[PDB]
RNA sequence: CCGGGCACUCUAACGGGACUGCCCGCGAAAGCGGGAGGAAGGAGGGGACGACGUCUGGUCAGCAUGGCCCUUACGGCCUGGGCGACACACGUGCUACAAUGCCCACUACAAAGCGAUGCCACCCGGCAACGGGGAGCUAAUCGCAAAAAGGUGGGCCCAGUUCGGAUUGGGGUCUGCAACCCGACCCCAUGAAGCCGGAAUCGCUAGUAAUCGCGGAUCAGCCAUGCCGCGGUGAAUACG
């Protein structure tokens, strides 16, 4: 059961609460930022390819 | 006290059991057995039974493995019985000047 | 068996004292020293008698304390453990009460362990 | 301590505020 | 360490007489880096000694440090198959250190009630031959003197 | 607790199939997954089977358990010690 | 006329002004002995012009910035050791080997993933 | 008589705040230079694994740096040649009064 | 605060700076020890960075994908329950057992972040959680914001206590369609165990450990005492 929970995500909830994010990506319903849309693995994988702008390795 | 972990597979109360009652053959040693751990599992060609104890002069791991689940079990205990009797008498090696 | 009913103890400040009886807390022991006018740091066995009923009779006029408090305490878990309501199993069988986790801890309500 | 509520460390503790600890 | 020896980390003289050994002391009381309580909890007892015996202070500190002082101690080392309680000198950066340690915790075993207190009666009796203190300090001389006959076992 | 301002909750589904009962000289049996539901006094007199997650439980509602939800009534774990 | 050194520490920026005068202190709108009231330390912020002997002989416009009260009083014995060597070059000798005249570089270190601070490891069993 | 640049990266920002700068001063009159604003970091810590391992990770910031300049002496000569400005992709620019 | 200014602090982009370069000495050499200069000295402190390979290591449940298996069901929607159970057992943590402490009142000193059905100043109601008004800020401007330890003053007087804050009764708040199972918070009352922990065992070499608070992601809310960060105060010791 996943790509049935991918289009449920996506359609308007019958409450506001039921809404929740996923991967828009990968359908992860786990750690979804906000920001991307992106899990954290998206998140590295389109990063480390240069497809997120501005996003940087950050060292200090 | 001792805990049993069946990994990805279900046993009975008597396994446990047995494997509580064959784990004894290290009370011989006299020596505090401190959380002794099992896990028994099931690979493609048989049984494996881990274990991790640690005693006052060391810590035991070992594994045993074959396709009879007791046997694993019997060949984990001695495999854990050479270890505990190394770390019983291995000091009394350098004894003499 | 002074106030109200518990001998409290001399030797200590009043507001601390009240607080050695069953409803009185740091909480009340402020309402009672201000609503009778009493210097709230007076050692027992230094209240006027004229204070002490002072002290007394506004005491146990206001809250109930001690043993109407505790049977109604207990008439509640009581009625909770008649009604067959969910909150009432717990104190049937001495588990805990407001939600928390019982695969560990719970110590409090069940007593030190039971080996097996 | 900070575990005890109806104090002002432990108001701290929680972030919260309230009597034991105004805003 | 394995490479070298370490470094001594050299303290900075304290601010109200001078002494990197009044600060070591300093820091043997202190407890979650509170250095603001132990300076105040020895200045605090420093006045208490002043009050008790009218005499310098610094003098009744030195003093009560070169009492705790272990000359020579005992050093465990397995030989064969029994362990030997060998008698080793004590090195002066070492003697500072247990004195100073001891010193506290012999300290914090009083029964007197606030810290500062505590601080100034051992260093008033161990300025002497007095306290928990220097019992330890005689303690392991005494430990050392009883294995007198191992110490050709010495490293 | 639900604040005060806001209403003493009902599913509204279970709520009127009360009164018309009530306004008929109730009762039959209420079947209802109804557990949130308040037992408002309306309620009180009737038997009403709450749905623990696997049986409907039937409940009768007494005058002293009002102030409650249905769900404390249907309790849903089966327990009965061990050993 | 005025003397300046600029004093970091930690997190503290301390700006010292040294004029010439009986040797009254002001950091930030209060008085020495009123901002580290209670504080022991503070006595080491005025060591560099004890070194000099210029202890009375200066007045202090000081202002103080970020961090606490420690890093901002180390930051000051650092902007009066500036002053002083601008207010005469051969002030350094009898100061640098003071060290007063050196930036203390000793700062927070990084909290890292996998540990609970800088290095405090995770407990764990090894058994 | 004011404009502000946000980008994602400095080396663009800070050229095509010259090219503002440099555009209005010679054609009259006044221009405050580039005053760089604090930068906000936007900071994102991940596991470095798709499955547990969670003592590993990796950090990635995205930071949005700012740049202020005020052309300080207008004259609507310069309000021109500032129509047509040749700014990098990267960089967002604010026209305030 | 205005006039005024960019000095200073700062903010943030670009540079310079440290190389055993200089000196003394050992050395064939590479280097080693000591010295000066210097903000910094011998990788300056920390980060990012992980060789051929190993563990038939981990993940078909993030994703991809060979092959096998299901096809009014091993697919799909819903409501409710469960994932929170509890004779027990282990791992990680939080708060503690008190006077270098606890409580109350007053008064300081950060950093990094976040914030337009967001962050909320300030006023009013409520003991309070919170509620009603309402300004400001597309935010180096307005706001979250108070940092806490600390400092000052006062109380507590060694007691299972003004230590500790578990457990439970009662009364409320808020989110959310909905807080029974199963939310957080506030208020009254209750006030447990615990008097420093057996065998055994973990971390840490300097701005470290210890201790103190602050922020963020996730997020309606929150079971975070978790995690990733941020600064405050600030040790002990290393013979080997
Ligand atoms: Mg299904
Ligand atoms: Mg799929
Ligand atoms: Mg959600
Ligand atoms: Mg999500
Ligand atoms: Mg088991
Ligand atoms: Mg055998
Ligand atoms: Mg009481
Ligand atoms: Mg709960
Ligand atoms: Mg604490
Ligand atoms: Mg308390
Ligand atoms: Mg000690
Ligand atoms: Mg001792
Ligand atoms: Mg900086
Ligand atoms: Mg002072
Ligand atoms: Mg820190
Ligand atoms: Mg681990
Ligand atoms: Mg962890
Ligand atoms: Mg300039
Ligand atoms: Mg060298
Ligand atoms: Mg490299
Ligand atoms: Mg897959
Ligand atoms: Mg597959
Ligand atoms: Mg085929
Ligand atoms: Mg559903
Ligand atoms: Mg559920
Ligand atoms: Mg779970
Ligand atoms: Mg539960
Ligand atoms: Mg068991
Ligand atoms: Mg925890
Ligand atoms: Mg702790
Ligand atoms: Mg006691
Ligand atoms: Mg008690
Ligand atoms: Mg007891
Ligand atoms: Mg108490
Ligand atoms: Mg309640
Ligand atoms: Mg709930
Ligand atoms: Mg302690
Ligand atoms: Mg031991
Ligand atoms: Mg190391
Ligand atoms: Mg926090
Ligand atoms: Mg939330
Ligand atoms: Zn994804």
């Amino acid at each position: 059961a996943r790509k049935a929970l991918i289009e449920k995500a996506k359609r308007t909830p019958k409450f506001k609460v039921r809404a929740y994010t996923r991967c828009v990506r990968c359908g992860r319903a786990r750690s979804v930022y906000r920001f991307f849309g992106l899990c954290r693995i998206c998140l590295r994988e389109l990063a480390h390819k240069g497809q997120l702008p501005g996003v940087r390795k950050a060292s200090w | 006290t001792m805990n049993i972990t069946s990994k990805q597979m279900e046993i009975t109360p008597a396994i446990r059991q047995h494997v509580a009652d064959r784990l004894a053959k290290l009370e011989k040693w006299q020596t505090h057995l401190i959380n002794p751990h099992i896990i028994l599992s099931k690979e493609p060609q048989g049984f494996v039974a881990d274990a991790t104890i640690n005693t006052p002069n060391g810590v035991l791991v070992a594994s045993g493995k074959h396709e009879d689940m007791y046997t694993a079990i019997n060949e984990l205990i001695n495999k854990l019985e050479r270890q505990l009797n190394k770390l019983q008498h291995k000091g009394e090696a350098r004894r003499a000047a | 068996a002074r106030i109200a009913g518990v001998e409290i103890p001399r030797n200590k400040r009043v507001d601390v004292a009240l607080t050695y009886i069953y409803g009185i807390g740091k909480a009340r022991a402020k309402e009672a020293l201000e609503k009778t006018g009493i210097n709230p740091a007076t050692r027992v066995k230094d209240l006027t008698e004229a204070e002490v009923v002072r002290l007394r009779e506004y005491v146990e006029n206001t809250w109930k304390l001690e043993g109407e408090l505790r049977a109604e305490v207990a008439a509640n878990i009581k009625r909770l453990m008649d009604i067959g309501c969910y909150r009432g199993l717990r104190h049937r069988r001495g588990l805990p009460v407001r939600g928390q986790r019982t695969r560990t801890n719970a110590r409090t309500r069940k007593g030190p362990r039971k080996t097996v | 301590g900070k575990g005890d509520r109806r104090t002002r460390r432990g108001k701290i503790w929680r972030g919260t505020y309230g009597k034991y600890r105004p805003r | 360490a394995r490479r070298r020896r370490a470094e001594v980390r050299q303290l900075q003289p304290d601010l109200v007489y001078g002494d990197v050994l009044v600060t070591a002391f300093i820091n043997k009381i202190m407890r979650d880096g509170k250095k603001n309580l132990a300076a105040r909890i020895f200045y605090d007892a420093c006045k208490i000694i002043q009050e008790k015996t009218g005499q310098e202070p610094l003098k009744v500190f030195k003093q009560a440090v070169e009492n705790v002082k272990p000359r020579m101690e005992v050093r465990s080392r397995r030989v064969g198959g029994a362990n030997y309680q060998v008698p080793m000198e004590v090195s002066p950066r070492r003697q500072q250190s247990l004195a100073l340690r001891w010193l506290v915790q012999a300290a914090n075993q009083r029964p007197e009630r606030r810290a500062a207190v505590r601080i100034a009666h051992e260093l008033m009796d161990a300025a002497e031959g007095k306290g928990g203190a220097v019992k330890k300090k005689e303690d392991v001389e005494r430990m050392a003197e009883a294995n007198r006959a191992y110490a050709h076992y010495r490293w | 607790p639900r604040s005060l301002k806001k209403g003493v909750f009902v599913d509204d589904h279970l709520l009127e199939k009360v009164l018309e009962l009530n306004a008929k000289g109730e009762k039959r049996l209420i079947k209802t997954w109804s557990r949130r539901s308040t037992i408002v006094p309306e309620m009180v007199g009737h038997t009403i089977a709450v749905y623990n997650g696997k049986q409907h439980v039937p409940v009768y509602i007494t005058e002293n358990m009002v102030g409650h939800k249905l769900g404390e009534f249907a309790p849903t774990r089966t327990y009965r010690g061990h050993g | 006329e005025q003397y300046y050194g600029t004093g970091r520490r930690k997190e503290a920026v301390a700006r010292v002004f040294l004029r010439p005068g009986n040797g009254k202190v002001t950091v930030n709108g209060q008085d020495f002995n009123e901002y580290f009231q209670g504080l022991v330390r503070a006595v080491a912020a005025l060591e560099p012009l004890r070194a000099v002997d210029a202890l009375g002989h200066f007045d202090a416009y000081i202002t103080v910035r970020g961090g606490g009260k420690s890093g901002q009083i180390d930051a000051i014995k650092l902007g009066i050791a500036r002053a002083l060597v601008q207010y005469n070059p051969d002030y350094r000798a009898k100061l640098k080997p003071l060290g007063f005249l050196t930036r203390d570089a000793r700062v927070v270190e990084r909290k890292k993933y996998g540990k609970h601070k800088a290095r405090r490891a995770p407990q764990y069993s090894k058994r | 008589i004011r404009i502000k640049l946000r980008g994602f990266d400095h080396k663009t920002l800070d050229a095509s705040a010259q090219k503002i700068v440099e555009a209005a001063r010679r054609s009259g009159a006044q221009v405050s230079g580039p005053i760089p604003l604090p930068t906000r970091v936007r900071r994102f810590t991940v596991i470095r694994g798709p499955f547990k391992h969670k003592d590993s990770r990796e950090h990635f910031e995205l930071r949005t740096h700012n740049r202020l300049v005020d052309i300080i002496n207008p004259n609507r000569k310069t309000i021109e040649q500032l129509m047509t400005l040749d700014l990098p992709t990267g960089v967002e620019i604010e026209i305030k009064t």
